């Protein structure tokens, strides 16, 4: 813009998950690109480039940080699925805000569902915060702006 | 409704014209393929005598045509659309047999098959099939499985002489141009210019080496025994 | 009792019936295979003159199924709810070639086999095998082999044409519609319209040509000689 | 005319002579092979007696040649000089067809190229 905004506030919100104050904050989000496969072709007589062409759409997966939390709901969902291969996918929001606390501009995830649930070594010799790291597949994303 | 994704289906027939449908036989799938391939084959005779350069290549015959694809089945609940049921794919595996493969008491064969997926319309028979399965829950009912087919072309005798529309056997008229001459004519039209004046006695013609340009000339078949 | 997992069975009988067991013939695995796959083939003539552009296809046969899976023997002790046993894994080899391989002298030849796991059920006969043995105590006891198996597939021949409910032959009986008529009934029955006049005699209507919309009819078959 | 990309050609014969040609019968590339491939073989006779150390090499036959080659369609949009149309490549692949691969009922045939 002609003062760009910066990266440091921002909200994350899920459908389909009872919803608690304390599953909306996180530290980092990450994820949010595309990208579009394709071909290469060489065509006889033609000396100054080889065609490409397009083939398919890509997202890589979308990755949330935050300190560990106990009672999480998004946790419980994430259980369902790893333990018993039950999964029933989600919506969800990311906004990026303004001073006023309203959006700038967002990011429609669509059917998403847990691939990866961690959390990062402890050491006896480091005074360090509990992370907590949860990692998500989608189909494709929108944008709203 | 150019934004609705179409899905391939596959129906059976009872009878060589394909209009006569066996009651319940209509397939749809729920995944598409991700491609198809088509084949085709011209065979000639070949043989030539030795101390030769190059042989006389003769057409000989047009082989049946060959189609060949893959499906997946696959009901975990990750697809957006579906419904996760309390069998799996168990029903789905059983009905695409009975359409495809299952012999049929009352025409003593398989049925006939008709594939439509778009652009793509295909007539013929089952050659060949391998299906393997692959999750299963606790209990052991199966939830994926993967299979590939290929598929023959069928043509009936009565629509193939009517493709080939195969014609010295037939009759045949022109109208004459200015620039036409008998002769030349006649060797386009049966391969030899000598039948010229069976042709000008045919048409009542004595002036024949000079043709008017807007006459209408009939072009007899030659005799057989 | 969805919960529990169940195993992979393997029944030895006597009779093409499948209703007498071999006495102590019976297999139960401790490892499920991965997957399993089957495979299915139809076969077609295809002669055709030279000179032609398409072939008439006719079918031929329907040619026996095929199963194909693996299995693994492991007794080290790190499968949860199992024990190691004093002699590994020779007795469990042993009771499972007494099954599948085993000629029997009672019956001239090797078992019949009924597969049942979950949805599948599968009745035939062994026609390959191979066990590899891979790990040994230090006295050359072994404690784990792997082991590929090919089955092929059994019917009998009274349940084949009951199967095949082969059906001109047989009698068959209608009840008129409206807009029926009876020359276009006859050749959906019997390939032809010419019998029209024989299926009105058997049925002794003079007005054939005006079907009242309740009548039942009968369609007799052809004389053979 | 040096700078020109030439583009390959397809045409349809309607005798053995090569100077009949076929009605709306002739086929034009969009886009080039990469290569193409020649093939040739010379056959002999090679019949020799035991005990010998060689064998007298006869000429039998000269057999007759092969030419390959592979070809692409596509009609999305981001080659330079063409439109996208509403049907793709279904009329091209069927006027390819056409020429290549069909049966004539005048000739009772499929055609020389």
């Amino acid at each position: 813009t002609y003062y760009p905004p910066s990266s440091f506030h921002f909200l994350v919100e899920f459908t389909g998950i009872d919803a608690k104050n304390n599953d909306h904050e996180f530290q980092s989000v990450s994820g949010l690109s595309v990208d579009i496969d394709t071909e290469e072709f060489a065509e006889g007589g033609e000396n100054r480039f080889k065609h490409k062409f397009p083939v398919k759409t890509k997202y890589p997966n979308l990755v949330l940080k935050r300190g560990v939390l106990v009672d999480s709901k998004v946790i419980s969902w994430c259980r369902d699925a790893i333990e018993d291969f039950e999964f029933k996918p989600i919506d969800l929001t990311v906004k990026l805000l303004n001073e006023e606390h309203q959006p700038l501009m967002t990011w429609n995830v669509v059917h998403a569902y847990p691939v990866k649930w961690s959390v990062e070594d402890f050491n006896a010799q480091e005074s360090k915060m509990a992370i907590e790291s949860v990692e998500l597949s989608y189909n494709y994303f929108k944008t709203i702006v | 409704s150019e934004g609705k994704l179409e899905k391939l289906r596959i129906v059976a027939y009872k009878d060589s014209k394909f209009s006569d449908e066996v009651e319940n036989g209509e397939f749809i799938t729920l995944l598409n393929p991700e491609k198809y391939k088509f084949q085709y084959r011209v065979e000639q005779n070949e043989d030539q005598a030795s101390g030769t350069s190059s042989a006389p290549i003769r057409f000989n015959k047009i082989l049946p045509q060959t189609l060949e694809f893959d499906f997946l089945f696959d009901r975990t609940g990750v697809i957006a659309g579906y419904e996760v049921t309390e069998d799996g794919i168990i029903n789905d595996i059983d009905h695409f047999k009975k359409v495809v493969y299952d012999y049929n008491g009352e025409k003593h064969k398989p049925n006939y098959l008709m594939i439509t997926w778009g652009s793509l319309l295909f007539k013929g028979y089952l050659k060949e099939m391998d299906i393997e399965y692959k999750l299963f829950r606790p209990d052991g009912t199966p939830i994926r499985a993967m299979a590939t087919t290929k598929i023959g072309e069928f043509v009936e005798e009565e629509l193939r002489t009517a493709q080939e529309n195969n014609q010295p056997d037939m009759s045949h008229y022109r109208t004459v141009k200015e620039g036409d001459t008998l002769p030349l004519m006649t060797y386009r039209i049966y391969g030899d210019s000598k039948y010229y004046l069976e042709v000008a006695k045919a048409n009542g013609l004595t002036n024949f080496r000079r043709l008017k340009t807007g006459t209408e000339l009939i072009f007899p078949p030659l005799q057989k025994q």
